[PDB]
Formats: C-alpha cells, structure tokens, sequence
C-alpha cells in the first residue's frame, strides 16, 4: 500500500489541506506586512489601476509613497546584527563534564562555520521581525559524514506543521511539509526525464 | 602565476546568476554571465577580422535617455561548473615522507621531470571532482573555446545593500529609492512657484 | 526530532489557532492613511496656481497687447473701458469684475496629516527592557534552545557516544546506547568566530572587576596576552610564554622547555 | 501682484520634512551600519574564493617553518587547513597591523 | 473649491476656464446676468464657489 | 504647450537634496574600509600558516 502503490500519497495530501486550512488567514497577513514593507509599490496594492473616465480617458488617481515605517524595524534589525548571539553547552557537577562541554561546543561552532549558519540565523531573524514568522532547517549532508545548518526561505508560504502542535517549538508534532519552487530544467537534472 | 582582483562596472546591467540560486552569496549557481561594452576597434584588435560582429541584446538601456554611440558590441564571459571525472595518478615517494600524495592528472602533463624521486605505486583510482569553465560568446558564437579556470568556485562576489527574498524573486534596494516621491514633487512644487511670482510682479 | 526550527517575533494561542505578529502590522492603517493624505493635497495643489483677472468681453476688445505685455513693459497705466447697459448707460466702473481664486487646504486634510504622522511613531516604539527590540531577541533565544535540543540530540548518531575512563569516540561508525543522557545544559551566549575570542572576551570580564593587589591579576594579564595577537608577534609571545612557565603557570607541554628552561 | 497660495506653502515644507525623515548601541544607532554589515559577509566569501583558488596557483602548504611546492604542484589529501575567515581593518603595511595591536594591548594597562 | 456660474454665463466660452492652469492667459472673459427684458442685474464674477 | 503656435516648454528646476546623506554614508566606509583577516586555530603550526 505504500512505495509505488499510491494509498500512501492520498493520506499525504489529504494530511496537507487538513494542515494547509487553519493557518491560512494567519499567514496572508504575515505575506502583506512583509510585502508593504519591503516591495517598492508595495503600499498601495489593491488599488494601484484606479481611476475615472475624465472624458473619454482613464486618467489614474497619482499614488505617491511615502515609506515611514521601516526605521523602527531598520534599528531593530541593527540591534541583532550587532548582537548576534548563540548556543553555549554549559557544564555541570561531575569530574569530566567540563571537557565534554568543551568538546560539544566546539564541534557545534565548526559545524555553525563552515556552513550556512549565519545567513541562515539573520534570515530567520529578518522573517520574524517583519513578518511575523521565521524558520531555518538543521539537516545532515555527506562529505564522512557531517551536520549542517541551513537556510529556509519563504517561511509564510512554505513551512506547514501538524494541527495538533500548539507549544512554541512545536515539539508535539508527528509531521511537517517544507516547500521550495524549482525550474524544470533543474527538474530534468534529477528526478529522470519523468512526465 | 598570480591571482588579481578586479572590479565590475555597471553591476546592475552586467551580472547575471543562475536562477535557482537563492542564498546570499550565490553558492549554490551553477552560471553566471558577465557583460561588458567594447569597441569595434579593440574587437579588431583580438579576435580577429572576424564579420561585424553581432552584439548581445538587453532592450533594459536608453530607457529615458540619450544615445550617440554606435560604439556597443556587448561581449559577455561565461562560466560553467561541471563535475567530470579526474584521474589521481598518485607518486606517493616513500622517501622525504610523503604519504598519500596528489598527482592529478593535470600534474603529470606539465611537470615532466622524468620522475626523478616519485616511483609510480597506486596510481589507478579515478575520483569525481568538481572544476569550473570560463567562456567567451557573443550573439554569434565563440570568440574564446570553453578552458578551466583554477578554482572550485564561480569567481564573481556579489554586494547588496539590503537584499531580501519575497516571492520566488531576490529584491534589493539602496539609500535613495524610498526617497524618489517627495523629491520630485519639491522640485515641481518650486518651479510651479518661480514662474507664477514672475508673472506680476508690480 | 522534527529538524524544523521555528521562530516567531510575538506568538499567542487564542481559539484553536496560533497567531502571530511582526513589527508593522499594527502601522499599516496610518501609513495607508497618510499616504492618500498627501497624494489628494498634492494635485489638489496643482490644480489653481495663481489668480487672472475677470473682464467682459466687449471691455478689453482692441486693447488686449497692452495687458498682453504688462510684465515686460513698464507702462505708466493700463486702458480699460466701462461696462454699458443695452441702452448706453454706465451700471460699473472700468475695474476688473473680479479674480479667480487659488488653491486652499481645507482644515481637516491639515489635522490627518499631522495626526497619522504623530501615531504612526506612537504605534512603532530595566535599560533592556524600556527598548523596543527586546521582545523578538528574546524569542530569538529560545528559538536557539530548542535548535541545540536538536543538534544534540542528531550528534550522538552522527559522531558516537562520547564516553570517559579526554573524550574518545566511535572506530570507524558506532553510537553506543543506554549510556544516559550529558551531564550539560542548553543555554545561550554572545556569538564568537574563533575560541581565542571567546577565552580573552571571558578573561577580560574577570579582570576590570579587580582592584590592582593580589597576585591574580598579572596571571591573568600573562594568559590573557598568550591568546589573541596576529603579524609579526612571533617574539614577543615567546618571552611572555618563557616568563609564564618560569612562574608555575603554564604546565610545559611535555616537548622541549619541560627539560631546557624548567630546568 | 502675486499671491502663493496656502497649499503650495504646506507641500513646501511638508516635502523637505520628509526627505530628511525618510533618510536616516552607538554603532547600532547610525544609518550606515547595514550597509558595513552587509559588505563584511561579502568580503567572508571573497576571503572563501581565494583560499580555493590559492592552493591550486601557489601550492598545499604542509608541514614537517612553512615551505610549499618545487616547480608547479598542489599536492591533495592534505586536508582543511585550520584557519577561519574572517574581516578586520586594512593596512597597507604589516608594521601598521603590528603597532595597532601592540598600541591596544598598551593603554589598557596600569603604570606597573 | 469650484467656481459656480450659469450655463448661460459660459456658453461658448469654456475652452479658455478648462485650460487655465496650462496655458497663461492674459484674462478670462465672461458674461453677465441677464433677466428676461435683458437688463443686467449682476456682474460678470462667478456667483460663488463652493467650501 | 503650444502657447500660440510655439512650444515654450515648461521650466524644470532641480535641487538635488537626498545625496548628502549618501555621500555621508560613502566617507564612513572609505574612513574605515576593512579586508580579510584569517583567524588562526588551535594547532602547534597554525600561527605560522595564519601569517
């Protein structure tokens, strides 16, 4: 019932829009703030082709923007990068805790180093400050084997969790969708010719 | 040999990356264009007679401008990363140390001492690396064939201002695109003013 | 676990939905406000510049270039003639009937302005706690929490148990298990690219809280001066090392000054 | 004579208000500091780049002093090297990187 | 604000109002109020304008 | 506009006031301008290779 036969994949998309109805007035506000923000005509959408005949023309309304809200979040953005702040593994009450605790969080800064770490936290950062939600993924990549830390983009739209976590870290959760667009040369590249 | 670091002029215009790239500094590209304006002269100096060349094409300049020169011919640099297969032929010399040694299949061609202190050992292990490929086109065809450049990486550096990701879509900005408004409407508001109190004066 | 971290700038649970909010919600309406504030006064504005006089037509017939050319000339007076009833007799004088009016600013248009300027500040924004950024670097913190949750929790899969009889791991791919659970905590600090950084940055917060007695502080100048450092310091680290070691600090690392200058 | 109306007058300063207002913890607090953030993690990739390209134009480096190829040569399997980029002030000279450091170690001690 | 007037205080001559504010015209011209035996009662200025 | 069978065009004038801040911007960096540093690491020859 699973693999190649399908009765796995209809209990997948259903699981989806079950996850995808909830959280869907919560996450068109979080697209508008960033995009009012941030797209340069952004503050006027939803209106922007509007106007009156004015004897047999179409004359639009002019639509000056004047961007006044985003200091505020400019110095708060500052405030972190200057900040930045990150895991420590502190020690505890035994003989040999202290050089484990040294080990741990040196390994954990190679592995933040040499990896896409720091974008992937001020992207994170970015995200929740101006829209209101933001997220980044810790995955395992083979070079002999390795952690790693990467970034996710488009958090609103991309990132769905199951409906029945309600913690802040989501730790009650039995499964979650990441989204992410692609090309369909690189489509072709991987994943075979295929339909 | 020598490695140099040189700037790019019109960024805007000029640079292009491959669009599934999406981090910050571009890692994960595979092309890139470069662009750059010539001269018909400079591109008789090289490439040679050659037809009259026939230029890239953006319809993107003269966009609310004037235009005089014929002088354009767009040339435009092209890099690839492939991942190919490369022979380690390996003169692991158990003299002076030397474990685990190199020999990449690129050595051996060029450095031809008749191996003097190598001997040959383990020399039949083929490995897939990664190499980058640097190119010359025009609208046209090759001015330049495709040679590998000595790198893992693309070797172009890009800077933003302030750059975030919307939808599906990398978007920039500066200093003064939020500033365009008020400007220009201060400036009709005086002109307005100068010819209205020139009118009457008395 | 999950290997999804999330964060939130302020997050509440209310009717069986999460919310969320960032740092311009709240603004939206003002600005949107103030922007067709200033974009009606703008053409509003353009519309009547300045003001032209008002004249019959049969007043002006015959001696428009005069009136045509009053800023350029400078003519001691201006002709005009009077305005006539159908039977030839005078009801007005030779003054222009009147001028056109220009442009005004209705009062309220005034009052928006300043009103949404002044709450668009209001809305957007103990030393910590007064500033505006406090909240999302907070959350931030416990974002980070859970991620070392994670990553150590995928760590023991990936590099082995840790073990001690120094910390020797796996041979060649191995975990061991019922080994229990470190004896660490998760916790958070400032951000350090390399551990020299972080040893001086330690190092410098223990001393400035010491007043200059007691043996201490020299040991501390000594260990902090043999971290940090970069081109052309290669002799002067060798005589603060020869000192440090000379004075039971350092423990000779066993290679050549156990034997030579501690001796 | 002419007049200048009331609207023109409140565009007037409305728009030079606004221009000053649209453009711009010490550090933190000044409009310039996204811009010096953001050009930092180029220079991080550009310092990237460079050591990948170094080791095949001026040879691995080893060690058994510091002494690298003969002729032309790589050599592989050498590993990561243990450095970290990072960003720091330019110096023309390496006596300017030696004096600014030594000069912050000094000033920062007692008389003793 | 707008200027009122009477359509047949205008006829014939709105071009020059429409155009007021691109071309400069030296004058505007207009009519005057007549009654129904053709006195004039008012002046040429519009009646009023609106608030 | 025409303006009686010319084209007088209208005048533009241009008072540039959103550069100072700009050029402030651009002479805080070229007071401090920054490079690569590589940071040595803990190793008995690091020191070296770092230089």
């Amino acid at each position: 019932m699973a693999e190649t036969l399908e009765k796995k994949h209809e209990r997948i998309m259903l699981r989806f829009d079950r996850a995808y109805s909830p959280q869907k007035e919560v996450r068109e506000k979080c697209i508008e703030a960033t995009r009012f923000a941030r797209v340069p005509g952004g503050q006027w959408e939803g209106a922007t082709a509007a106007g009156t005949k004015l004897d047999e023309q179409f004359e639009k309304y002019p639509k000056f923007e004047i961007n006044k809200v985003a200091t505020e979040l400019n110095r708060i953005i500052a405030e972190y990068r200057n900040n930045r702040i990150t895991v420590k593994f502190r020690p505890g009450d035994r003989e040999a805790s202290e050089e484990l605790a040294n080990k741990l969080n040196g390994l954990f800064r190679a592995d933040y180093e040499e990896t896409d770490g720091g974008e992937a936290c001020d992207n994170a950062f970015d995200d929740a400050a101006t829209g209101g939600f933001g997220c980044f993924r810790l995955t395992s990549m083979l070079v002999r084997q390795r952690i790693a830390i990467e970034p996710i983009y488009d958090p609103s739209r991309s990132v769905w969790f199951d409906p029945d976590a309600k913690k802040y870290d989501k730790s009650d959760a039995l499964w979650a969708f990441c989204m992410y667009s692609l090309s369909p040369e690189k489509y072709e590249a991987e994943y075979g010719k295929k339909p | 040999q020598r490695i140099a670091i040189e700037p790019i002029y019109d960024p805007s215009r000029s640079v292009w990356f491959d669009p599934d790239a999406k981090k910050y500094d571009k890692s994960d590209a595979l092309w890139a264009f470069c662009m750059y304006s010539l001269s018909p002269e400079k591109y008789e100096a090289e490439y040679g007679k050659k037809p009259p060349t026939s230029l890239d094409v953006t319809s993107m300049t003269s966009w609310e401008y004037n235009w005089f020169g014929a002088d354009v011919i767009y040339i435009a640099k092209y890099y690839e990363v492939r991942k190919e297969s490369v022979d380690v032929i390996s003169y692991r010399h158990p003299i002076t140390g030397e474990i685990a040694t190199y020999d990449s299949d690129q050595v051996e061609d060029i450095e031809d001492e008749l191996a003097i202190a190598g001997f040959h050992e383990v020399a039949r292990r083929s490995v897939k690396r990664r190499r980058v490929y640097v190119s010359v086109v025009d609208g046209d065809g090759f001015l330049e064939k495709p040679r590998r450049i000595p790198g893992e990486h693309i070797p172009l550096i890009p800077v933003y201002g302030k750059r975030w990701f919307i939808d599906d879509i990398e978007r920039v900005e500066g200093h003064i695109a939020k500033a365009m408004d008020p400007q220009r409407l201060y400036n009709l508001q005086v002109s307005m003013l100068a010819d209205t109190a020139a009118q009457d004066p008395g | 676990h999950i290997p999804l971290i999330p964060v939130y700038g302020k997050r509440w649970f209310i009717d069986d939905i999460e919310r969320v909010e960032g740092h311009i919600a709240k603004a939206m309406d003002p600005q949107r406000l103030y922007n067709l504030q200033v974009s009606m006064l703008a053409d509003t504005a353009a519309q009547d510049p300045g003001q032209i006089p008002i004249v019959g037509m049969e007043q002006i017939r015959g001696l428009e270039k005069h009136w045509e050319a009053r800023n350029k000339k400078r003519p001691a007076f201006l002709p005009l003639r009077e305005v006539r009833d159908k039977s030839g007799n005078i009801i007005a004088g030779a003054t222009p009937a009147g001028y056109t009016q220009p442009a005004v600013m209705n009062q309220a248009l005034a009052a928006l302005l300043q009103q949404t300027s002044a709450d668009i500040q209001e809305v957007t924004g103990m030393n910590r706690a007064d500033m505006a950024s406090f909240i999302y670097l907070d959350n931030m913190a416990k974002s980070l929490k859970r991620a070392g949750e994670v990553w150590l929790s995928m760590a023991r899969e990936v590099y082995g148990s840790e073990r001690e009889v120094r910390q020797t791991g796996a041979v060649v791919a191995l975990n061991d298990l019922s080994v229990g659970r470190y004896d660490v905590t998760v916790d958070v600090g400032p951000s350090y690219t390399a551990r020299r950084d972080a040893t001086v940055s330690v190092l410098t917060n223990v001393l400035s809280s010491m007043l200059p007695t007691d043996p201490m502080r020299p040991a501390i100048q000594g260990i902090i001066l043999d971290n940090i450092d970069g081109e052309g310091l290669d002799d002067f680290k060798e005589y603060n090392r020869n000192q440090l070691l000379i004075s039971g600090i350092a423990k000779p690392r066993n290679e050549k000054e156990q034997q030579i200058v501690q001796q």
